[PDB]
């Protein structure tokens, strides 16, 4: 009966995080007020990669459930490459869009036209290149079951090219941001969507962050409860199926779309 | 006897282990996909694989590594 119990959340969860991302895709793809900024293109895309992201989570469902890998090995080693891409694709995003932000914010005292397009289609690209090159390299240097031949280097090279460094380099621009702002009534567009920006930032870090931390400390040497870290590394997955919610609950237009 | 018991960065210690659990044991439990938890350490012979874990039992000195 726990089989079933774990089989239906894990496809609630599921079906909920896909429903919420496709209901995110379209209202970026349809209405005006979404549309026609640009900026929403990678809004677009985290969604899109969440949804993209439910070919990992059963998976690791079927592999919780029997106990045993049922896939292959060059299978294995797909879903393993292709579990770190998505998790390390959606960090580094949130990392490229604060970037954006902070290279936008300095530029408009040397003037800028309206070639924002490009601009957003070139981030969406380098970003997945990066993420692709940030996490392929160290995975292939490094009774069936999905192992990770590890030597204990694979877990720190993961959590800081993955975790921590676009952490870290989030917080110096967002104060860079704060800083900029501070040296220089209605709320904008641009307000609302740095906001909601910044909320989602929070939740995924809220999220994400037990998980990458426990899997350090495992890299250090203490041991950690194996059911508590199982709910962790889940819990980042539902932080998958949490995301559109944020979107349409801080910003209405997006709900009125989602109604639409 | 005298085999590796933490075995992570920050160095690897290699101990030994009273009279009576002179063999040394080898336990890996696989938590999700990407975690393997090993444990090493000394046993009398070698202990038991609960929940279908891959236990290797070594009897000579420094067999777990």
């Amino acid at each position: 009966q726990v089989t079933l119990t774990l089989v239906c959340l894990a496809g609630l969860l599921m079906l909920l995080t896909v429903f919420g991302n496709v209901l995110v895709i379209i209202a970026v793809f349809t209405s005006r007020a979404l549309k026609a900024p640009q900026n929403l293109f990678l809004v677009s895309l985290a969604s899109a990669d969440i949804l993209v992201a439910t070919l990992v989570i059963p998976f690791s469902l079927a592999n919780e459930v029997m106990g045993y890998w049922y896939f292959g090995k060059a299978w294995c080693e797909i879903y393993l490459a292709l579990d770190v891409l998505f998790c390390t694709s959606s960090i580094v995003h949130l990392c490229a869009i604060s970037l954006d932000r902070y290279w936008s914010i300095t530029q408009a005292i040397e003037y800028n036209l309206k070639r924002t397009p490009r601009r957003i289609k070139a981030i969406i690209i380098t970003v997945w290149v990066i993420s692709a090159v940030i996490s392929f390299p160290p995975l292939i240097s490094i009774e069936p079951r999905c192992e990770i031949n590890d030597q204990k280097w694979y877990v720190i090279s993961s959590c800081i090219g993955s975790f921590f460094a676009p952490c870290l380099i989030m917080i110096l621009v967002y104060v860079r941001i704060y800083q900029i702002a501070k040296r220089r009534g209605r709320q904008n567009r641009e307000k609302r969507f740095t906001f909601v920006l910044a909320v989602v930032i929070g939740v995924f870090v809220v999220c994400w962050f037990p998980f990458f931390f426990t899997y350090t400390l495992t890299a250090v040497g203490c041991s950690v409860p194996r059911t508590l870290f199982k709910f962790f590394f889940w819990f980042g997955y539902c932080n998958s199926s949490l995301n559109p919610v944020i979107y349409t609950i801080f910003n209405h237009d997006f709900r009125r779309a989602f109604k639409k | 006897l005298t085999c590796v018991t933490k075995n992570t960065i920050f160095g690897i210690t290699t101990e030994n282990c009273p009279a009576g659990q002179n063999l040394c044991f080898k336990r890996w439990h696989y938590v999700i996909p990407r975690y393997t938890e090993i444990t090493r350490g000394c046993a009398a012979t070698c202990p038991i694989p609960e929940n279908y874990d891959s236990i290797h039992c070594c009897k000579t000195d420094k067999c777990n590594e």
